């Protein structure tokens, strides 16, 4: 398993990752 | 627009948008799990 | 070829069946998720 949208609302930036979730599976 | 709101319980920043949300009649405000709020009634009429 | 075939099928019965074998991963995630809470939780608190 938003909480994404709660943190940011009090200053806490949620940095989205570098590898996306398609190339990961390419990777693999 | 993001604007300073204060309907007698706060002073704040935030964005006041529309939704679908369901409130009982005898609440007034809301907030989430973080302790902040998110929604406000308006005083004079009915809207969430 | 029996053995390695059915022995995938095991896996993906085991990991169907059995959703706790991940919770490495969970703990990831709940590692986060105290430590987002905690942070923002204690700006409500009075420090003195």
């Amino acid at each position: 398993t938003d909480l994404i949208c709660a943190q940011k609302f009090n200053g806490l930036t949620v940095l989205p990752p570098l590898l996306t979730d398609e190339m990961i599976a390419q990777y693999t | 627009k993001c604007v300073n709101f204060n309907f007698n319980g706060l002073t704040g920043t935030g964005v006041l948008t529309e939704s679908n949300k369901k409130f009982l009649p005898f609440q007034q405000f809301g907030r989430d799990i973080a302790d902040t709020t998110d929604a406000v009634r308006d005083p004079q009429t009915l809207e969430i | 070829a029996n053995q390695f075939n059915s022995a995938i099928g095991k896996i993906q019965d085991s990991l169907s069946s059995t959703a706790s074998a991940l919770g490495k991963l969970q703990d990831v995630v709940n590692q986060n998720a105290q430590a987002l809470n905690t942070l923002v939780k204690q700006l409500s608190s009075n420090f003195g």
